[PDB]
């Protein structure tokens, strides 16, 4: 039996509204170490890796390593039934067909125990190796979301150029051209908004904006987004969780001529 | 060169000159009516129609294109049709849609009527919707044609190019000026052949042109093709050329001769194979029946010809009611064998 | 141990040398393999296309062919079935940004291989209001792509697909010959421990119309009936017998013989009634011919009833048809079948007629200078004279075949495909085309 | 509210279906071993298609029938959107069944699905065949597109002989103790025409309206042209007596029997009649011709009288 | 003003005539709460939509009649089944306890797919909604659907039964009806009380008196003497003078060839022939009718009919 009680319930909610539009159905790999989720977009262009460590869950109990396929749309539809203050308890039997989610209101007698129906998913874990990226840009999440949502109005392809002095996003569409250059920030009081660009070689890649806008749906997860990027490897948009794990999005570059 | 010497102006026609002057007077006066032009195949209905269009609109009626429209049946069986169109007319054959000929008429007439509302100013205030092969429209489609012909009378005129109007509803015959294009005489065919060869600069003699005319059987296109085909093989033109005939004429003739030769089921099976080879090449069953019946009547007795003629008429009639033509063709053959053997033996 | 898998999945073609249909030099699977292997040179004479269109009858191996081809070359494909919505908006929001993009399977593999391709299966299912504007956006994607799109259809002669074939390398799967499927299914039935007489195997393969999936499902049901311890050919042979059905059959039974497979029984009877020798007509050919004519009359009456039932769905005339097309001829031809109840062979002739029809219609539409007749013999005689026009220059002089072929091909707006169509279209009686009756044809395809 | 006999006596296991011994034998084999293929059961109405599929699904799954079976009637929305969402999410759904058992998706009235729905159902049938099995039922097996028949075993069903309907009718009578007589049972079997559900419905309606079952009473609730009158009319036509056959014909026309009904009964009676053989065939030919002419729309009494005149002049 | 086909409608269930067995059985069904789905079929004007409406008004009240009875015509439109019918049958009515009633008039104009859907709807909700289908051709109804429900053939009304109601209507109104005007009304009605009352009212309102001549002129029905004249021209004249006479009569009054042919058939059966001649007349007339059904010239078909009669 796998039972995981999480007091910070909202996290789950947010995560599922972060994936439910990029991924349609995923395979939660539960183990005594935590919860992992590696899942490729249906068009084989974007990959997502979620990790929630067992030390972040208020109570964690996994006996045998489960691998439960869920329909992330159905899971989001179930989790939308929980208030932002609820204590969420996932529970699943040895090899059950259903996953019981118990939302307990914090200070009431209202306890709502739903029972989602798992699906059959035969996915293979892609092997992503630990890399040392050329350009790592740690910026505020809202900043990146604004950048992507703005450039989506101009054109449907963002050219990211990570030079020495600062990163520069660019786009060109039938109504004109635009480019947001983003300079590194100084050692000024607030820490979260301090842009931090650590580069080794000036890289330049071209990515699709549809998937970047799918990525930015996880901005409420954390305030700082980390863009790792090297030549001819997928962009790595990483959002930390509140000391529970992380959520990384790999986006593959456009075809260069 | 069949398409290389066909005239393009009503004053340039080779035969039926009084009718040509009449048609010119018609297009000259106002309010061009709905025309129903008919007459045996290969007599010049399309030539006269194209000349009428050249007299009606400018010469821009020759710079045409080929549009491919899709129609939807009262179910999901989608059908695709071919409309040859110009800047002032549209020639569609609303019969390839086998039994969905009622919707193509409505939709095409509607589309042409609405396109004429987009600044038709060249010389006339209407367009022409030339429907070829009208006598094969279903009655439910001819009724729609009747309705949508008046519904959009003011903006588009119709020219129905059929032959042997016998299967055209009187409601239509009463709303179209009947232009009748007879088959040109033997002498007219001879004169147009001599004219074509002289413009070609050839030596077409006076005894070969007459053989071409008598073999063409008042069909001008057949005569022109035979003249062109006796040149691709033996340019010098003598009095006794072996003027060729199309492949299927020969096949249908040898099939009839085979039916006449033997009267055994082992022969009837080979005749079934021949009828399949004929049907597969998409030649109409009525043509098969008429061509078989002729060569058969050439090999019967005067007392038997009546029964055979009535048998062919009966079977052909029934074939126009069923779906699989090979059934009725083979039945006709089997019946003729059973009759001819009993006649010859006895 | 119980099996949780069908035969259609136990004995699927796990490799490429196992596709029963095509293992030849230039077949639908090797042509596609060679078009894919050197697709990079695009961005057979099909190296100029950006997409393939595998089309043909059901159950022949199109899906398996495309999957195994994309799998042998290390490609990685994204299949889009008909159970996936593919309207214009959905299509250009799902697969638009993936065509000119790199696949993440190209970096992270569990070896690593680039060359991502797309597979658009069941492209003729993109019909109806749900998939509104699918084919238009699909050709708009094919026009601007950077990865090989492999579209699969089911009937190339479709209105929506006719606007798509102009952009796709056109492959066409043939129904596999009966001997190939026979060898394969005999090997399979041997693996399974099921013994079936080869005649019954030929019967099963023919009744299923050489549909390998259907013959596999039929073998499964056969083995099921075997473990439990009347086909079309059998009933078609039981209607023209004499000696055993004297008291065994009545009008109800003879009328029921039609109802076993009432959709195909009349065709079987019309095909096999001619190989019978009426016991009533004891060798007297004058009576045997008369019985044949009477049976033919009855079969035409059955055809009339059939054409009447088809139009308005009036299933109350089924007994009348059973009387005209199956019982009557029986009593008229009640002798002894000679050889075998051969297949009706009318469906193939109707399909070939539809092919010749559309071929002639296309060739005639290109000759729309100032003359046209949709599909009549008017065009069959223009096109016979065009075939004798074309072949003449080359028959008589090798040096003028090119000049005249081009002059005519461009005077009437014709192409090389049109040439091939006009050549083996007017071959009556299996007569060889006057173009194979040598050295100039090689330079003829290369210089055109 | 008591439920009808068509349901109170519905067979709950395949040993009680009397329809087609060979096909039901195949299905019992499948209910024993357990690895069914996608099956399309096609046949005339009332013969036990829905019942066979339901009993097969029950015997396969067992107590997981609430969890592993999805039935979709003709009264349910089965457009392309339902086929792409509900049926697909059920095929993908995980249910743990014994070794050889599979989930079952019963699409009753499979001939009522539009082509788009079946096209969207093809690949769902094909992909998930490792855990999901489909069981379609239909009457017109040509309304199902060819690619769906290519991935199904097409099990044919045929009408029931009179003996089978009689056995089941006696099994029901024994349980209900309804007073009957042989002529009444022959009347019910004549009005049934193979439909085993029609026979039961007529039995229950007759018993509930009147009680005792006799032919006089059976033809008081069915009320089609009494086969004795039609037999007498055909007999007069055999003796070349037109003026005495038109008598019965105009009598039947007086009571307002539609000519389609008159021709249906004339055919069904002239088929199993006691004439010669050649004469019977010469009669059935003309009756078929007139049936064609009436289905086409020429349904006046003059056409029936012309049919009688032809039948008379066949026997000089 | 108000038509007599509505003023004299049978308001109760016993005011129905000529169907005493069916009416008694339906009344017994009502008394015992055993009312099954009903299929009322038969020729027009015989009392179907009145039988079921009387049964309804006996079953519900007049204020429950809007929320528990769905009177739906089937000739307006598969969507009608899963639409209003499935949404009416599946839902309860809030405060009323008891089944509902759905009355599908013209239930044979439904396509076969709609009848499959409706058969499943019926089979499902069979204890809170009773269906009553109404049709003229039971042959048009799918055998599946008809199996579900008990069938009642409302045949035509014999003239003995229907004459008393016409006599009551005549006495209640003021119609000076002759002793044969009633006969020429019963004959032309052909056994549907609606047409009988309609013809009677319209003729009494147009001419003012009903007799054997006035009704024949108000309905334009070909008089018996005219058809006798035509048969005499055909039977006792030259071919050409019969063609001329028949054409002149056929154009004098509005007369087609279908009606000529029908009446001439009835006469062929009336008058005495050698009984081997009427086999020929009947065959030829039944072929001429088929020939006319396909849209042919009537000038060649009339001549064919005269040729048929020239066997004499
Ligand atoms: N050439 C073949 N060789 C071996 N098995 C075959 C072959 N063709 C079909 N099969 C079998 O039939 C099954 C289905 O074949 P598919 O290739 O899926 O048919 P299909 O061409 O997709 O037909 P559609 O999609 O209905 S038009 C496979 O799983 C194989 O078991
Ligand atoms: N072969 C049979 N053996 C026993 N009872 C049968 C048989 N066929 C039908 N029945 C009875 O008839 C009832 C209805 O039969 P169904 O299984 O509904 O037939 P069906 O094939 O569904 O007919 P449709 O769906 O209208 S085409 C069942 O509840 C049984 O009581
Ligand atoms: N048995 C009857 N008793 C009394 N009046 C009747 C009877 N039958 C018909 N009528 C009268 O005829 C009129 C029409 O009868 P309806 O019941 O409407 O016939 P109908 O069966 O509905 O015909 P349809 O709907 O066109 S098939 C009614 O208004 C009554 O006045
Ligand atoms: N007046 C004419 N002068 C010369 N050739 C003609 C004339 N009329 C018809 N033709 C010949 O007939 C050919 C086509 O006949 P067409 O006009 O199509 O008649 P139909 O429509 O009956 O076949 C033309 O290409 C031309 O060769
Ligand atoms: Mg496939
Ligand atoms: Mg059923
Ligand atoms: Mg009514």
């Amino acid at each position: 039996m796998f039972e995981a009680r999480l007091v910070q319930g909202s996290i789950l909610k947010k995560v599922l509204e972060a994936l439910k539009d990029l991924i349609n159905e995923a395979c939660w790999d539960i183990s005594s170490s935590g919860v992992n989720l590696q899942s490729m977009d249906s068009s084989h262009v974007s990959l997502v890796q979620l990790t929630l460590r067992s030390e972040g869950f208020d109570t964690y109990r996994c006996d045998r390593n489960l691998a439960m396929g869920v329909n992330l749309t159905s899971m989001s539809k179930i989790l939308k039934c929980a208030g932002n203050e609820d204590i969420i308890t996932l529970r699943a039997e040895d090899n059950a067909d259903t996953l019981a989610l118990v939302f307990e209101a914090p200070n009431q007698e209202k306890v709502s125990d739903y029972e989602m129906k798992l699906m059959d998913l035969d996915v293979e874990q892609l092997g992503i190796p630990e890399q040392e990226y050329s350009c790592v840009v740690k910026m505020p999440s809202g900043e990146f979301a604004r950048i992507c949502r703005d450039l989506s109005h101009i054109g449907d392809a963002v050219v990211i150029s990570c030079a020495k002095d600062g990163v520069k996003f660019s786009a060109s569409g039938e109504l004109g051209n635009g480019n947001i250059k983003l300079s590194q920030t100084s050692n000024v009081d607030k820490e979260e908004e301090a842009v931090t660009i650590e580069m080794n070689e000036p890289v330049q890649l071209t990515f699709a904006l549809r998937y970047l806008n799918f990525f930015t749906k996880a901005t409420p997860l954390s305030s700082t987004v980390t863009l790792s990027m090297s030549a001819d490897v997928p962009l790595v948009v990483e959002y930390k969780i509140a000391d529970m794990g992380h959520l990384k999005y790999y986006l593959a570059p456009k075809i260069e001529d | 060169w069949v398409d290389k010497y066909r005239p393009c102006s009503l004053g340039r026609l080779d035969y039926h000159k009084e009718q040509a002057a009449q048609l010119r007077n018609l297009v000259q006066c106002g309010d061009f009516p709905h025309l129903l032009v008919y007459g045996p195949s290969g007599a010049g209905k399309k030539t006269r129609i194209m000349c009428i269009l050249r007299e009606l609109y400018g010469v821009g009626v020759e710079k045409l294109r080929i549009e491919h429209q899709t129609i939807t049946t009262p179910s999901k069986k989608k059908i695709e049709i071919s409309t040859i169109a110009s800047n002032y007319h549209l020639e569609v054959n609303p019969s390839d849609a086998g039994n969905s000929d009622r919707v193509v008429i409505q939709e095409m007439l509607k589309t042409v009527a609405q396109s004429q509302q987009l600044e038709t100013n060249s010389q006339r205030d209407f367009k022409v919707v030339l429907l070829t092969e009208v006598d094969k429209l279903t009655k439910d489609a001819q009724h729609a044609l009747r309705r949508t012909m008046e519904k959009y009378m003011s903006t588009c005129r119709l020219i129905l190019c059929c032959n042997s109007t016998s299967k055209v509803i009187p409601p239509i015959r009463s709303r179209c000026l009947a232009v009748r294009v007879p088959a040109p005489s033997i002498e007219d065919i001879c004169h147009v052949l001599s004219t074509v060869c002289k413009k070609e600069g050839l030596n077409l003699p006076s005894q070969l042109a007459h053989r071409l005319a008598e073999k063409s059987c008042r069909n001008l296109r057949k005569a022109l093709l035979m003249c062109e085909a006796c040149r691709v093989q033996q340019y010098p033109f003598t009095a006794d050329q072996e003027i060729p005939e199309t492949d299927w004429e020969v096949y249908l003739r040898e099939t009839a001769n085979a039916i006449v030769s033997q009267q055994t089921p082992q022969r009837l099976l080979e005749v079934r194979g021949r009828l399949y080879e004929l049907l597969t090449h998409c030649i109409p069953p009525e043509i098969i029946m008429k061509g078989l019946l002729s060569e058969l009547l050439h090999n019967c007795d005067g007392q038997l010809k009546g029964e055979v003629a009535q048998m062919a008429a009966y079977y052909e009639h029934r074939l126009q009611l069923g779906s699989k033509a090979i059934y009725h063709l083979e039945a006709f053959v089997a019946k003729f064998m059973a009759l001819y053997k009993k006649f010859m033996e006895d | 141990k119980v099996e949780n898998l069908l035969w259609v999945d136990k004995y699927k073609p796990t490799s490429l040398k196992t596709i029963i249909g095509q293992q030849g030099d230039q077949s639908c699977a090797n042509k596609l393999l060679r078009w894919l292997r050197n697709w990079q040179k695009s961005s057979d004479d099909g190296s100029s296309f950006k997409a393939a269109l595998l089309s043909g009858p059901p159950g022949v191996g199109k899906t398996t062919t495309a999957s195994l081809v994309c799998q042998e070359l290390g490609y990685s494909y994204v299949e889009l079935n008909a159970s996936d919505t593919r309207s214009k908006s959905s299509l250009k929001a799902i697969v638009a940004e993936s065509l000119n993009n790199t696949s993440i399977k190209g970096f992270y593999s569990n070896s690593v291989s680039t060359k991502h391709a797309l597979i658009m299966d069941e492209v003729d299912g993109m019909a109806g209001n749900e998939d509104r504007g699918g084919i238009q956006e699909l050709i708009g994607l094919i026009k601007h792509t950077k990865i090989p799109i492999i579209c699969m259809c089911n009937d190339r002669n479709h209105p929506k697909i006719r606007s798509l074939v102009h952009y796709c390398f056109d492959l066409r799967f043939q129904r596999p010959r009966v001997e190939q499927i026979k060898g394969a299914m005999m090997s399979i039935a041997f693996k399974e421990g099921l013994k079936i007489p080869p005649p019954a195997m030929n019967e099963i393969i023919l009744g299923a119309n050489q549909d390998i999936r259907q013959v596999l499902h039929n073998l499964s049901m056969w083995c099921a009936r075997s473990k439990a311890l009347m086909g079309p050919f059998d009933v078609a042979r039981k209607v023209f017998a004499a000696g055993e059905e004297t008291a065994h059959m009545s009008l109800v039974d003879k009328s029921d013989l039609f109802f076993h497979d009432y959709s195909i029984a009349p065709l079987f009877v019309q095909e096999n009634y001619i190989h019978v020798k009426p016991v009533a007509a004891g060798g007297d050919m004058k009576k045997h011919l008369m019985l044949l004519s009477r049976a033919a009359d009855s079969i035409c009456d059955g055809d009339l009833v059939d054409s009447q039932i088809r139009s308005k769905q009036n299933w109350s005339l089924l007994p009348a048809q059973a009387i005209y097309a199956s019982v009557l001829p029986g009593e008229l031809m009640r002798g002894y079948m000679t050889q075998f109840p051969t297949f009706p062979s009318w469906l193939g002739k109707h399909s070939s007629t539809g092919k010749h029809d559309r071929i002639v219609q296309d060739l005639a539409l290109h000759m729309s200078l100032r003359t046209y007749s949709s599909k009549r013999t008017v065009n069959m005689d223009y096109l016979s004279l065009l075939r004798d026009a074309l072949v003449q220059p080359l028959t008589s002089q090798g040096v003028d075949g090119v000049q005249d072929v081009v002059a005519l091909m461009d005077t009437y707006y014709l192409m090389k495909e049109d040439f091939e169509n006009i050549m083996e279209i007017s071959s009556w009686g299996g007569k060889p085309s006057p173009f194979s009756k040598p050295k100039v044809k090689a330079a003829f395809t290369r210089a055109y | 509210y008591e439920l009808p006999w068509v349901e109170k006596y519905r067979p709950v296991k395949l040993n009680e279906i009397v329809g087609n011994e060979d096909t039901v034998s195949r299905l019992e084999v499948f209910a024993r071993e357990g690895n069914v293929p996608n099956i399309i059961i096609a046949g005339p109405p009332g013969t036990g298609k829905t019942t066979s599929i339901l009993c097969l699904a029950r015997a396969l799954l067992g107590p997981a029938l609430k969890d592993a079976m999805l039935e979709l009637n003709a009264s349910n929305d089965r457009g392309i959107d339902v086929v792409r969402n509900k049926i697909k999410m059920f095929a993908q759904q995980k249910v743990t069944l014994p070794k050889g058992r599979h989930k079952i998706i019963i699409l009753d009235e499979a001939d009522s699905m539009t082509d788009g729905a079946q096209q969207a159902l093809r690949r769902t049938m094909e992909i998930y065949s490792k855990t999901t099995r489909f069981a379609l039922a239909c009457n017109a097996s040509d309304k199902i597109i060819e690619p769906i028949q290519s991935r199904c075993a097409v099990l044919r069903y045929t009408k029931l002989t009179d003996a089978q309907i009689l056995t089941r009718l006696m099994n029901v009578i024994e349980k209900e103790r309804v007073p009957y007589t042989d002529d009444g049972l022959e009347a019910i079997i004549f009005t049934a025409q193979g439909d085993m559900r029609q026979a039961l419905n007529n039995l229950q309606s007759t018993f509930s309206g009147f009680g005792f079952i006799n032919s006089e009473n059976v033809f008081k609730v069915c009320d089609e042209p009494h086969p004795l009158l039609v037999k007498e009319m055909i007999q007069h036509c055999v003796n070349a007596n037109i003026d005495e056959a038109y008598k019965i014909l105009a009598h039947l026309w007086h009571l307002g029997y539609s000519p389609e009904d008159i021709i249906g009964n004339i055919f069904r009676v002239c088929k199993t009649f006691q004439m010669a053989e050649y004469l019977k065939l010469e009669f059935i030919k003309e009756i078929g011709y007139t049936h064609m002419k009436i289905a086409e729309g020429v349904n006046s009494l003059l056409q029936m009288a012309g049919l009688l005149a032809r039948l008379c002049q066949k026997t000089m | 003003n108000l038509p007599w086909v509505e003023k004299y409608r049978p308001q109760t269930l016993n005011d129905l005539i000529s169907h005493q067995d069916i009416l008694s059985t339906i009344q017994k069904f009502i008394n015992e709460d055993r009312l099954p789905h009903l299929l009322l079929y038969g020729p027009p004007g015989t009392g179907k939509t009145s039988t079921i409406l009387a049964c309804a008004k006996q079953l519900y009240k007049d204020k429950e009649f809007g929320s528990m009875v769905l009177e739906l015509n089937a000739s307006d439109d598969i969507d009608i089944i899963r639409g209003p019918i499935l949404s009416f049958a599946s839902t309860r009515t809030i405060f009323k306890k008891g089944f509902k009633l759905v009355i599908l008039d013209e239930a044979d104009a439904m396509t076969q797919d709609a009848q499959n859907a409706l058969r499943r709807v019926i089979e499902k909700f069979t204890e809170n909604t009773r269906f009553c289908l109404i049709c003229n051709y039971l042959s048009k109804i799918i055998p599946a659907l008809q199996s579900r429900c008990t069938r009642f053939r409302f045949g035509p009304l014999t003239p003995e039964l229907m004459v008393p109601r016409l006599e009551h209507v005549v006495e209640e109104e003021k119609v000076d009806i002759s002793e044969d005007g009633m006969k020429a009304l019963v004959t032309l009605s052909s056994g549907d009380m609606r047409r009988a009352l309609n013809i009677l009212q319209s003729t009494n309102m147009a001419f003012g008196k009903v007799t054997e001549e006035t009704v024949y002129t108000c309905t334009g029905h070909p008089l018996k003497s005219d058809i006798a004249n035509i048969l005499d021209w055909m039977l006792n004249q030259d071919f050409t003078t019969a063609y001329r006479n028949i054409t002149e009569l056929k154009t004098l009054k509005g007369l087609a060839l279908h009606d000529i042919l029908t009446e001439i058939h009835l006469f062929v059966h009336r008058v005495d022939f050698p009984s081997s001649v009427r086999i020929h007349l009947l065959t030829k007339m039944a072929d001429i009718e088929y020939r006319l059904s396909v849209g042919t010239n009537e000038k060649i078909q009339l001549s064919s009919l005269i040729a048929a009669f020239q066997v004499t």
